[PDB]
RNA sequence: GUGGAGCCUGCGGCUUAAUUUGACUCAACACGGGAAACCUCACCCGGCCCGGACACGGACAGGAUUGACAGAUUGAUAGC
């Protein structure tokens, strides 16, 4: 019904707040990992996630941009437009709401594929 | 005195002080490093020709005026290979562009002479 | 085996004959006119030519570009 | 160009990362003191290098 | 005065007979010399497989390897003890000498 | 195997001024160990090398991860026809 | 003790783009020094690239053609 809140935190709290301090509000290993940082690799999605905002509707989900780093963590900078993670073989289209922050892209596209026994 | 000539463009391939092509003329030129530049003629290349001539009559750059790019590429000697015999298909050289660290010489200093003359 | 793909072609580099006759401006009386930039490198004092895009200039082989 | 591709990938740790001088296999290597070479090298080499049959 | 000679080895027979041999030496020369002080040599150890594949029987080594140390300190001049040290020694030893 | 003119020219007279050589056989390279004054890649040296080893000019053994090239006395002349040197000077292991 | 029990590891079966491929008493089954995330790696999946040497063709120093700063669907600052 409202606006969402993490601990003390309203998510317009979350995202105008700065990198840092929301490391030491969310968790450990995610505060840690924007503590030691983004990669080229990263960076790329980043200013191609702004582009497909740019080029993007306002009811439509902007443009695809593809990252095999199924290992990264869905940031407020990048709340707002889709990426297509890397399996190996496909990108898996994922639009990513505030939610997804300290979770992984990968996780949206799952590497085993899931187990059902007695199929013949 | 062709042969002389072919014994100094010889040496001068030997120490590698030839800067050559049209284009790395035109630079040799600008930096003021020809001593020498040759031109081909007898070719279709009424605007190269003319844009040559006059930017060695810009500033202080001497012209030779060799007829054909066939002969000017087997005087050069570049691609000879089969050395036991003659070259095999020589392709035609417009321009070369002399700079001379072995200046001393015989051939080069009655080169010299007979610009004089 | 048939492609989906027609095979991708070499880039066929845009021969012109003489390109560098372009590069200079011929006049009647005994002069060359070195127009566009010229690069202050030392191994180019003057003579080359920079490229001329339609929007911004740009220098060979170096590799330098100068946007608008 | 090729210079930033053709060995990208960090090779910073592992048996993976550094390798026999012999064999650029990354199966025992033997790092300490500086030896690095695999147990089959090793096994091969044990003489030369002066290792014995003590006890 | 006091050269401060540091004596490696892998061997151990070359070790003693070159350290003996210039010991002897420097007896004859006649000046202060420390004896061979034989350090307490080190064991280096390695177990390694024999097999090629993973399926053979698991075998494993017992590898020792030791190293000795002797050390002998004279008190004399620079010139006389390059005398004695340029002669009598044998591959396998390995002289270290320390000025001061 | 883009060399550099100016590596085909200096490496030539590597080959002379040092008639044998050794490389390693290691394609992940950054830098030659022996010769690392220049950068000369390893890849760039064995890649020449094997260029050359397929024309004649070198002796092949491979060792560990490492071909060891002797240079033969076609390779020395061809080296000083190239480079047009006097027949005087010579490589290290020529001269005495 | 183990065996019954929860679990470590290795193995079968299945599925899978690929699960490179080997072995089933001893003499397969924490084996491949197999503690493999990528790498390993082979296998597979998109796309480049040739690291197709050397010889000879062509090609052509009136520049063969690599490298190459732009913008475009791209992981990527691959002139792919
Ligand atoms: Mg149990
Ligand atoms: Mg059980
Ligand atoms: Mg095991
Ligand atoms: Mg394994
Ligand atoms: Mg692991
Ligand atoms: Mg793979
Ligand atoms: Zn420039
Ligand atoms: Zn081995």
């Amino acid at each position: 019904f409202r606006k969402f809140t993490y601990r003390g935190v309203d998510l317009d709290q979350l995202l105008d707040m700065s990198y840092e301090q929301l490391m030491q509000l969310y968790s450990a290993r995610q505060r840690r990992r924007l503590s030691r940082g983004l990669r080229r690799k990263q960076h790329s999605l980043l200013k191609r996630l702004r582009k497909a905002k740019k080029e993007a509707p306002p009811m439509e989900k902007p443009e695809v941009v593809k990252t095999h780093l199924r290992d990264m963590i869905i940031l407020p900078e990048m709340v707002g437009s889709m990426v297509g993670v890397y399996n190996g073989k496909t990108f898996n289209q994922v639009e990513i709401k505030p939610e997804m922050i300290g979770h992984y892209l990968g996780e949206f596209s799952i590497t085993y594929k899931p187990v059902k026994h007695g199929r013949p | 005195v062709n042969t002389a000539l072919q014994e100094v463009l010889k040496t001068a391939l030997i120490h590698d002080g030839l800067a050559r092509g049209i284009r790395e003329a035109a630079k040799a030129l600008d930096k003021r490093q020809a001593h020498l530049c040759v031109l081909a003629s007898n070719c279709d290349e009424p605007m190269y020709v003319k844009l040559v001539e006059a930017l060695c009559a810009e500033h202080q750059i001497n012209l030779i005026k060799v007829d054909d790019n066939k002969k000017l590429g087997e005087w050069v000697g570049l691609c000879k290979i089969d050395r036991e015999g003659k070259p095999r298909k020589v392709v035609g050289c417009s321009c070369v562009v002399v700079k001379d660290y072995g200046k001393e010489s015989q051939a080069k200093d009655v080169i010299e002479e007979y610009f004089k003359c | 085996k048939s492609y989906t793909t027609p095979k991708k072609n070499k880039h066929k580099r845009k021969k012109v004959k003489l390109a560098v006759l372009k590069y200079y401006k011929v006049d009647e009386n005994g002069k060359i006119s070195r127009l566009r930039r010229e690069c202050p490198s030392d191994e180019c004092g003057a003579g080359v030519f920079m490229a001329s895009h339609f929007d911004r200039h740009y220098c060979g082989k170096c590799c330098l570009t100068y946007c608008f | 160009g090729h210079q930033q591709l053709y060995w990208s990938h960090p090779r910073k740790f592992g048996q993976g990362s550094r390798s026999c001088r012999v064999c650029s296999n990354r199966h025992g290597l033997i790092r300490k003191y500086g030896l690095n070479m695999c147990r089959q090298c090793f096994r091969q080499y044990a003489k030369d290098i002066g290792f014995i049959k003590l006890d | 005065h006091r050269i401060r000679i540091t004596l490696t080895s892998r061997n151990v027979k070359s070790l003693e007979k070159v350290c003996a041999d210039l010991i002897r030496g420097a007896k004859e020369k006649n000046l202060k010399v420390k004896g061979p002080v034989r350090m307490p040599t080190k064991t280096l150890r390695i177990t390694t497989r024999k097999t090629p594949c993973g399926e053979g029987s698991k075998t494993w080594d017992r590898f020792q390897m030791r190293i000795h140390k002797r050390l002998i300190d004279l008190h004399s001049p620079s010139e006389i003890v390059k005398q004695i040290t340029s002669i009598s020694i044998e591959p396998g030893v390995e002289v270290e000498v320390t000025i001061a | 195997m883009l060399m550099p003119k100016k590596n085909r020219i200096a490496i030539y007279e590597l080959l002379f001024k040092e008639g044998v050589m050794v490389a390693k056989k290691d394609v992940h390279m950054p830098k030659h160990p022996e010769l690392a004054d220049k950068n000369v890649p390893n890849l760039h040296v064995m890649k020449a090398m094997q260029s050359l080893k397929s024309r004649g000019y070198v002796k092949e053994q491979f060792a560990w991860r490492h071909f060891y090239w002797y240079l033969t006395n076609e390779g020395i002349q061809y080296l000083r026809d190239y480079l047009h040197l006097p027949p005087e000077i010579v490589p290290a292991t020529l001269r005495r």
